[PDB]
């Protein structure tokens, strides 16, 4: 390597010697709510790594947010990694991979990116706001993602110097925000080991804007090097909860002593704190220097000139020195990666820990099976060619070393998603500057040139000519669902190419943007809000393509689904005129669908298992429950395929022959559906009876897939079909007056609120309500113009729920471009879709049956 | 096992087999795994159930795919390979391949190759599309197809593919989407009797930066200097490479002889003593040209007796009476005159004459009408060169092998290209689509704008 | 009226002197929208007020 | 001690000073803690707005940067096909300045506004009788366990 | 109006609570600004219009007389007295001979000064050509134009029109 | 000269063959006998897609409207508006809605503006004849 | 006022009230404060 890196307070010898070392290595996503201080926590750790790199005196330095769309939004839009040298409490030096991830529930789908080459998260959460909705779901998608979560309660600050609470109030905020995350991860897990708690480490508390970096350990350190004969750890279990100082006895006692004495993070924590802030912030000039003289801090006059922010940030910056308690929280509670390999490849691998290269990836070793993971792909700002970002489970990437490359379509039979690519060159991705090495070892994180062409989104990057027997790791189970629809056209048609150049290139930039084309030619955008598909739009006209493009409305992708159960039993014949397939289409049970598609259920299971949830869950018939074929369009999708033909009408060895046809026709079926050609959702597809030819050659194949697809079809339509709208759950965080307001805004835009519910501690309310998705379009424009910006909202997709309409209704006159009332919804949005999908102008009950 | 015996492949209709474009997906958009549907000729992500073939095959009862990359031909939904012979052309057609005995008797083809529509054309004599206003570009194209050397270097993929390339380097989309075109117009086994030169013209577009789009016609004498200096420029491997192709075939080195005259508004006493200042004196800045550039005199602003035609007229040896060590032209910059003779010492294989056209007046744009009288089987250039190179240049006649002519306005102007087909001697007037067969009588009556001549 | 202008701002989304003083056909805040006519003026926490009026 | 000199160039006060300071321009200072309250009314929400030839509500109104496509000029595409899209809100001006490049066929020289910033919950101290840090009725109480 | 405008912002803020309207208003530093960054911009103007006081569409014609100035500066004095009408006659025959497309070739002109007038003559073909079709797409658009403005363009673009076409009449011979 | 919704509207599929039968009927005539260009051409596909058929025709801006086709409405007696209707059944099939041509329009208004620009020395009896010869010509050719 | 060193500024350069026409114009206002406020915004912007 030899480039010219910045100057750092380690040395890059050391930090690409603790690569190798991967007990030394924590891989952390630095995840939160919007705004939540993630990104100018790394700041300050790197301002901590590196003494040139310093933060302007009246504006952050961010040093991630490195995208001109980050820097002019403020928003955090794409993870960036950070790979730094960070001291302990104890001064040992652990490398940490961290991956900045947006914090805007849009952009969760990044965390996810970011959630899959982690061993841990430090989930961020502002002190004065609380748990808010991106807590919350990436809570959820960091316990089910299987990661340790650790959480940094940042912007105590706020605590001080914005709600001015008083340091018991202030302890009871934070502890209430503690307690909430205990009860979100005891919600979202089984396990209650994983509790959350300063006491254990777990929990951190920062000011980022400030440099405040403490956990219960590190805040007892200062202590400890303060005064020489305590030992800080045993002093940093008794600072946190209830606990009491007895300054007569000098001990820590449960019993409060003169009933108006302070808990231990009162007295010994949270008074300095308030002290070191309240002397900075209101007494610089009168009584600033005895008290520095006190902490042990000596200013410059030059730095005592500084205004109070920058003054504050110096202040605590020389109190609370480097951040050695984030390093305390994800050195003890964080794993190794040697650790965090086999939960890693039991999440995450499709083959599982059990496998012959499970094994060796559980093992996490430099010298074994190359077995890397990407699962970020980062543009230069070129814009031509990207470099996968991922983990390196076992062996070792060099550049130069020609790689296999898997794509997530690669199954162990189908082996043509692989493709050789020559490894250009590796780069350790700190945010601005890319240490480029010569070769990345197991447990660390890497940026490869040169593998980003035969992949997509997500990779398993393996060496040929071994692993034969190498699979894929899973794809990026997304934390949303990609909704919100826009086609997408060049201005001027010619330049086309480059625009379907830079689709591809917005596909790989964005982990769940779904670019399509639709029968009708038009090129469509999903994803999973408005600032999304403005990124996605800013991206897709000026770092991919430089052609002028025109965007459609957004509109959403709507659902199909069932009321009741199908009319007639429908059948469909083979064009052979043998093969009769006979279904009948039936809705769901309630929460049925919810529990296909978060993996409560799986066809991966026995037959036994399966049909014992079933039985126990949902009152089948083990008869019923034990017949179950597939899972809607994908294995976890919401629909099910159940024959319930008997064994004495039907031949089951010759039904079992076409099973997969059938199967892959039922998924075809529930992947474009009838009405719009958009996702079937709760119906169970119920096989009634299968004639089948004898003889293999008139079975099987492009016989009975496009038949079985077109008796979903014909059952789906004689059951009394819905459209579905994707709800929004809306997060609105408004003042305690704006609350009519944000009722006012929702009234008109057919929103519900669910609850509006004070913040414990601050004085704003959350409004939590269900917007439809298609009417959520300049909502949070609506809430915040009305509001003069004092309310905020995010709304990530919750549900889906049945239009009021009936989409089958020709009775329906539809003006084109009118908003249309309520109870004909449904028909203004099945054939709008089917304009736009191009199909035909209505869809008939009897359009894919046998009788016309 | 059931290749060989596949059912489906009387549904191949190869009348929308176009294998023209870019093999992406037309659903996914990837290049990653596209498979063309030979029943429909589009494509879609290939193989694998839950695919776009897969899904178009049940979708459309369209059983036949081939793999655009592997060449190999698919049955779907039950995926097995086709291994039929009969196929071959259609793999022929997606990717044309040269052998050297093909390559060596490439310019003996005498007998008329014939599509798969009933219509027969000469391999290289082949039309280009007319996507907007890309003309001028068709006609450079078909001008360095039909130059032999640079053909046989971009018939053969091998000769330039394993050169290096730097990491984000777009400029070599060029180099192998021009190796494609050639290729495609080489192609002795077409479907059609016309190439589209779209791809190749996206890869002109997105390297020079939407100079040379398709929508605005360029001129062809920019697109061919560009063209030339940036195939050079591309197959040079993370380097200048002195030595390309394009230097091989048509660059020369021309030995430039500038002379700065003193200031015309000085008195002959001061104007005869600065000529012994020696910036007043002859330089020598020898270069190398990979074009001629001759300048027509104007069209003289009034008609004659004689040739009663309207139409000017210059022999082509006295606008190549520049490039001999004896004619001066002037030089007019700013504050300064001077006096360039040329002389050329390397003579290329294949010599490109940029006959300027075009010249902008006070106002506008005025092409020079002049007719080049030039013959198109001899022209001996050795009385260009000087007598210290001339035991060095054995063979110094040239013979026309192609002629770009622009008509009309230089707004509503049209590029038209009379390429020489070797093996016969026949030339044919292809302007764009249309391939006409034109008289040798008949070229030197036409706006030539630009010619590349053979060395023999 | 905001009725009539909020279809009309739907479809067509779609389909010598010296003048001392500025016309109130200058003027922009014409809406439709009772969320932008009335826009819920800012109670900063009640204890904040606005500049220069008393 | 308060001023650079007789040039007049640089001050450093005393925050006593800046707080009466304060106080005696409290009429010409309208009590905001945030720039939330500028929402589509910042500078990059009207250099958006003259951009794209819209004009904010309570913002400014120009010539148009560009030449403005006449949409009774455009011939009835596949894209722009009125029967294709569903209206549900009038798309308004402000969401096309909030989300410029979604919302607007060609946004050129258009300004990507800022978005939240966080609500800075700053309780302004009526009584100073009242300790510094103190929980004031506007915060929303802690229920203990 | 900006002076105006800031009297908007200020009585309107001033005139709430118990002060109504009236003339008693002066929060004069507003517009005060407004004409000081007037002053700015004006300054350098009337200083440069003092410094000066307290100191101490038709080129064929400005063609024409710069071209008719050319030729007379090298004549000797004693030819001049009587050549400089017949050159500028010279000038205008063989603009009238380009005009017509017949050859212009004056066997006892000497050849600089038939080079001087060949220029002089492809300058104003030039110009003439470009004010024909600009006029013409100042007519066709709708511009407003008198008559003889209508008439010479006509003719301009007749002779234009004929050269085109006996060049189109040639390119088929 | 007509609304959006009653021009061609440019489906890919009309478009594509209205390319097509252009193509088709430029190369049947020799590019050096006549040429057929698309610029000063027009070929209005009426489709499925598209409910009028449109063409200029003798300085007349004729727009067919079948009833079947985007009618829905009774309609009164409109003056440009021709009730195309069959001949075997006399049945209101189609209405022909007529305009003038913008370079009928723009003769007539070149016409006023020769007549203005050329006045100057005339009679005002004469500048009102030539006015009322081009009104008469203009209205009693283009009448409805 | 949120800082406590600084350097001194002409007064001209000290616009008292560009902060209030920032603003959104208050509620019940007449036609012509409001064309105001925007004409001044107008300015403003165009000076930026
Ligand atoms: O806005 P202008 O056209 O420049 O006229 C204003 C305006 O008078 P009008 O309302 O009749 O237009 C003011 O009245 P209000 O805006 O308060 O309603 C008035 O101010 P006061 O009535 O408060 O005194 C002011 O008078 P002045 O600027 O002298 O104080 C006067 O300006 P004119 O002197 O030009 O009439
Ligand atoms: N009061 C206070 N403000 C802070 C603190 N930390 C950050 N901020 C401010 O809060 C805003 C949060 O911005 P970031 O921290 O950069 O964004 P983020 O938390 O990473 O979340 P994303 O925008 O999704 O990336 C910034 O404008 C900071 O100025 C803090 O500790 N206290
Ligand atoms: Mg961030
Ligand atoms: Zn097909």
């Amino acid at each position: 390597m030899e480039q010219t890196l910045p100057v750092t307070v380690y040395e890059m010898d050391f930090l690409a010697d603790l690569m190798d070392n991967s007990e030394l290595i924590r891989n952390v996503t630095l995840c939160g709510h919007l705004h939540h201080g993630k990104t100018c926590f790394v700041d300050c750790l790197i301002e901590q790594t590196h003494p040139e790199i310093r933060k302007r005196y009246d504006q952050d330095l961010c040093y991630t947010d490195i995208l001109f769309t980050e820097q002019e939004r403020g928003v955090g839009i794409k993870s960036t990694p950070v790979t730094v040298v960070l001291p302990d409490t104890k001064g040992k030096s652990y490398l940490f991979n961290i991956m900045d991830t947006p914090g805007h529930v849009n952009f969760s789908d990044e965390v996810t990116a970011g959630l899959r080459i982690s061993d841990g998260v430090v989930l961020f959460i502002d002190a004065a706001e609380g748990v808010m909705l991106n807590t919350e779901r990436l809570i959820k998608h960091a316990v089910q993602e299987r990661l340790a979560v650790t959480v940094c309660i940042n912007k105590i600050d706020r605590l001080i110097l914005e709600l001015k609470l008083p340091p018991t109030d202030a302890y009871y905020k934070l502890r209430h925000i503690v307690d909430e995350v205990n009860g979100l991860i005891s919600m979202y897990s089984t396990d209650e080991n994983l509790i959350l708690s300063p006491l254990l480490g777990n929990v951190c508390f920062s000011s980022s804007q400030y440099s405040i970096c403490f956990t219960l350990g590190s805040f007892a350190k200062i202590y400890a090097d303060t005064f020489g004969d305590i030992n800080y750890q045993e002093f940093a279990k008794r600072l946190w909860g209830d606990i009491y100082f007895n300054p007569k006895t000098r001990k820590f006692t449960k019993k409060a002593p003169t009933s108006s004495s302070q808990r231990s993070f009162v007295e010994f924590i949270l008074e300095p704190l308030y002290k070191i802030l309240a002397q900075v912030v209101g007494d610089v000039d009168t009584s600033l220097p005895r008290t520095l003289d006190e902490l042990g801090i000596h200013l410059t006059k030059e730095e005592l000139k500084l205004n109070i922010r920058p003054l504050l940030r110096l202040v605590c910056k020389k109190f609370f020195g480097e951040f050695t308690g984030f390093v305390d929280m994800c050195v003890q509670h964080i794993p190794s990666p040697k650790v965090g390999a086999k939960p890693k490849i039991e999440h995450t691998y499709t083959g599982g820990v059990d496998s012959d290269l499970g094994e060796a990836m559980s093992d996490c070793d430099p010298d074994g099976p190359l077995m890397c993971h990407t699962t970020k792909m980062y543009s230069t700002d070129d814009g031509v060619q990207f470099h996968a970002f991922g983990r390196v489970l076992s062996g070792t990437i060099h550049a130069g070393q020609p790689v296999k490359v898997l794509g997530e379509n690669y199954t162990l039979e189908d082996e043509e998603d692989s493709q050789i690519c020559t490894v250009g060159r590796l780069w350790i991705s700190v945010a601005r500057y890319h240490i480029e090495v010569n070769r990345v070892p197991a447990g660390n994180w890497v940026l490869i040139e040169g593998v980003d062409q035969p992949i997509v989104k997500t990779a398993t990057i393996t060496e040929p000519r071994g692993n034969e027997e190498a699979q894929i790791f899973r794809p990026l189970k997304f934390n949303t669902t990609s909704v919100i629809k826009i086609a997408v056209e060049p201005v001027n048609p010619s330049e086309l190419p480059k625009m379907l150049d830079g689709l591809r290139k917005v596909n790989k930039s964005y982990p769940s943007l779904t670019t399509k084309v639709e029968e009708s030619g038009e090129h469509v955008i999903l994803g999973t809000g408005e600032l999304y598909l403005d990124c996605v739009m800013h991206d897709l006209r000026k770092m991919y393509s430089e052609i002028d493009i025109k965007v459609a409305d957004p509109v959403v992708t709507f659902c199909e689904t069932v009321v009741e159960t199908s009319s007639l039993k429908c059948f469909a014949e083979t064009p052979n005129k043998k093969n009769k397939i006979t279904m009948i289409a039936e809705p769901l049970e309630k929460g049925l669908a919810e529990d296909i598609e978060n993996e409560v259920v799986q066809i991966t299971w026995n037959r036994k298992k399966l049909g014992e949830f079933f039985q126990t869950k949902y009152d089948w018939d083990l008869l019923a429950a034990r017949s179950i074929w597939a899972f809607g369009p994908d294995a976890t999708g919401p629909n099910i395929l159940v024959d319930d033909t008997l064994p004495s009408e039907v031949d089951k060895a010759l039904l079992g022959s076409v099973k997969d046809s059938i199967v892959q026709g039922f998924q075809w079926g529930t992947r474009e559906g009838p009405l719009c050609d958009e996702l079937i959702r709760n119906v169970k597809f119920k096989i009634l009876d299968a004639v089948v030819a004898q003889e293999p050659l008139h079975r099987g194949g492009g016989q009975i897939i496009p038949t079985a697809r077109r008796v979903v079809y014909s059952a789906f339509l004689m059951a009394t079909p819905r459209l579905m709208e994707p709800y929004y759950f809306v997060e609105v965080q408004a003042p305690a007056d704006c609350v009519s307001a944000v009722y006012t805004v929702l009234a008109r835009r057919r929103g519900h609120v669910t609850q509006d519910a004070p913040i414990p501690g601050s004085p704003l309310y959350t409004i939590k309500a269900f917007i439809p998705a298609i009417d959520s379009f300049g909502f949070e424009t609506d809430l915040r113009t009305h509001t003069q910006g004092q309310a905020f909202s995010l709304s990530v997709f919750h549900h889906w729920q049945i239009v009021p309409g009936d989409p089958l209704d020709k009775s329906i006159v539809i003006r084109p471009l009118e908003p249309q009332p309520a109870p004909h919804l449904a028909r203004e949005f099945m054939i709008k879709t089917r304009r736009r999908k191009g199909l035909s102008e209505d869809v008939s009950i009897s359009k894919f049956f046998d009788d016309p | 096992r059931r290749s060989r015996h596949c059912p489906y492949l009387d549904t191949i209709n190869r009348s929308v087999l176009d294998f023209d474009f870019e093999k992406l997906c037309s659903i996914s958009l990837s290049h990653i795994n596209a498979y063309a549907c030979l029943v429909c000729g589009k494509y879609f992500q290939g193989r694998g159930l839950k695919s776009h073939a897969y899904i178009h095959s049940v979708q459309f009862s369209h059983h036949v795919f081939l793999n655009l990359h592997t060449l190999k031909f698919y049955c779907l939904p039950d995926n097995y390979e086709i291994i039929d012979s009969s196929l071959e052309d259609i793999t022929y057609v997606l990717k044309p391949t040269f052998t050297k005995q093909q390559i060596a008797n490439l310019d003996k083809q005498a007998k008329l190759s014939r599509a798969y529509d009933g219509t027969t054309y000469l391999p290289g004599i082949v039309g280009l599309n007319n996507i907007k206003a890309n003309d001028y570009a068709n006609a450079v194209l078909q001008a360095l197809s039909n130059v032999p050397p640079l053909r046989n270097y971009f018939l053969e993929e091998d000769n330039y593919k394993n050169i290096k390339r730097p990491p984000g380097d777009i400029m070599f989309l060029l180099v192998q989407r021009f190796g494609e075109l050639m290729r495609k117009l080489w192609n002795p086994r077409n479907f059609k009797a016309h190439v589209s030169p779209h791809e190749m013209l996206q890869a002109v577009v997105l390297c020079s930066k939407k100079t040379f789009q398709i929508t605005k016609q360029g001129d062809g004498v920019d697109f061919l200097s560009w063209f030339l200096n940036a195939l050079h420029s591309a197959l040079g491997g993370t380097k200048k490479k002195k030595k390309t192709i394009v230097t091989d075939v048509f660059q020369g080195s021309m030995r430039i002889f500038t002379k700065k005259l003193p200031h015309p508004d000085l008195p002959a006493e001061e104007k005869e003593q600065l000529l012994h200042n020696d910036e007043y004196q002859e330089t020598m800045v020898e270069s190398t040209f990979m074009y001629l550039t001759l300048d027509l005199p104007t069209a003289p602003l009034y008609k004659d007796e004689k040739e009663q035609l309207i139409i000017p007229q210059v022999p082509l040896f006295n606008i190549l009476a520049k490039f001999n060590g004896i004619t001066e032209k002037e030089y007019k910059t700013y504050k300064e005159n001077f006096l360039k003779r040329f002389q050329l010492t390397k003579l290329p294989p294949y010599l490109i004459f940029c006959i300027k056209r075009f010249t902008k007046n006070n106002f506008f744009v005025e092409k020079n009408p002049t007719i080049v009288n030039f013959p198109i089987t001899n022209v001996d250039l050795r009385e260009y060169l000087s007598e210290e190179v001339q035991a060095v240049h054995k063979n110094t006649t040239y013979d026309l092998i192609a002629n770009i002519v622009h008509d009309g306005k230089p707004s509503e102007g049209s590029y038209r290209i009379h390429v020489l087909h070797h093996g016969t001697g026949k030339w044919y007037e292809l302007q764009d689509l249309q391939v006409t067969d034109i008289l040798p009588q008949m070229i030197t009556l036409s706006e030539a704008y630009i010619q590349i001549w053979k060395r023999r | 009226k905001d009725k009539s202008k909020e279809l009309h701002a739907i479809k067509e989304r779609y389909l010598r002197k010296f003048v001392f003083e500025w016309d109130a056909s200058e003027d922009t805040s014409i809406d439709y929208n009772p969320l932008y006519k009335e826009r819920h003026q800012v109670q900063l926490l009640g204890r904040g007020f606005i500049a220069g009026i008393d | 001690k308060y001023v650079n000199g007789s040039t007049y160039q640089r001050w450093q006060f005393t925050l006593p000073m800046m707080s009466t300071l304060y106080r005696l321009a409290n009429q010409l200072l309208t009590d905001l803690v945030d720039d939330n309250y500028f929402y589509l009314f910042d500078l990059k929400a009207f250099f958006t707005s003259k951009a794209l030839n819209m004009a904010i509500p309570g913002g400014p109104k120009f010539e148009p940067l560009v030449r403005d496509i006449n949409l009774q000029d455009e011939d009835w595409n596949e894209f722009n096909d009125i029967n294709k899209i569903i209206i549900r809100q009038p798309i308004r001006t402000e969401y096309k300045i909030a989300f410029p490049y979604l919302y607007n066929n060609l946004p050129h020289h258009v300004h990507l506004t800022w978005y939240h910033t966080p609500n800075v919950v700053f309780i302004k101290t009526e009584d100073p009788d009242l300790p510094a840090f103190y929980f004031d009725p506007l915060i929303n109480p802690i229920s203990h366990r | 109006r900006m002076c105006k405008d800031l009297k908007h912002l200020i009585y309107y803020r001033f005139n709430t609570g118990p002060v109504g309207k009236g003339p008693g208003c002066g929060f004069w530093a507003a517009g005060w600004r407004v004409w000081l960054f007037f002053m700015r911009g004006i300054t350098p103007l009337l200083e440069r219009w003092l410094g000066n006081l307290l100191a101490r569409s038709h080129f064929d014609l400005e063609l024409r007389a710069a071209v008719m100035h050319d030729i007379l500066d090298m004549m000797p004095e004693g030819i001049k007295q009587n050549k400089a009408r017949t050159i500028l006659q010279h000038l205008s025959e063989a603009w009238r001979c380009w005009k017509a497309n017949i050859p212009w070739k004056v066997p006892g002109l000497p050849t600089p000064i038939e080079n001087m007038i060949l220029r002089y003559v492809k300058a104003k073909a030039d110009w003439w050509t470009n004010t024909a079709h600009y006029n013409r797409e100042r007519i066709r658009r709708g511009a407003t134009v008198d008559k003889t403005v209508c008439k010479k363009n006509l003719g301009r673009l007749t002779r234009l029109y004929l050269k085109a076409e006996q060049e189109r009449q040639h390119n088929y011979l | 000269c007509w609304p959006r919704d009653a021009r061609m509207r440019l489906m890919k599929h009309d478009v594509n063959l209205g390319r097509a039968v252009f193509w088709d009927i430029k190369n049947r005539l020799p590019r050096s006998v006549t040429t057929v260009q698309w610029e000063n051409s027009f070929v209005s596909v009426y489709s499925k897609d598209n409910p009028n058929l449109l063409f200029n025709m003798c300085g007349f801006e004729c727009r067919i409207l079948p009833k079947c086709r985007t009618s829905y409405e009774e309609f009164t007696h409109k003056d440009g508006v021709w009730n195309l209707q069959n001949e075997v059944t006399k049945e209101r099939t189609a209405q022909c809605f007529l305009r003038v041509d913008d370079e009928s329009m723009q003769r007539f208004h070149n016409r006023v503006r020769q007549i203005l620009m050329a006045s100057g020395s005339t009679t005002f009896t004469k500048i009102v004849n030539k006015w009322n010869t081009a009104l008469i010509g203009l209205m009693t050719y283009f009448r409805e | 006022f949120n800082l406590r060193s600084g350097r001194t500024r002409r007064a001209l350069d000290i616009p008292l009230v560009k902060n209030w026409y920032r603003e959104h114009c208050p509620a019940g206002q007449p036609v012509k404060v409001r064309v105001s406020y925007q004409k001044l915004l107008k300015y403003y912007v165009l000076n930026a």
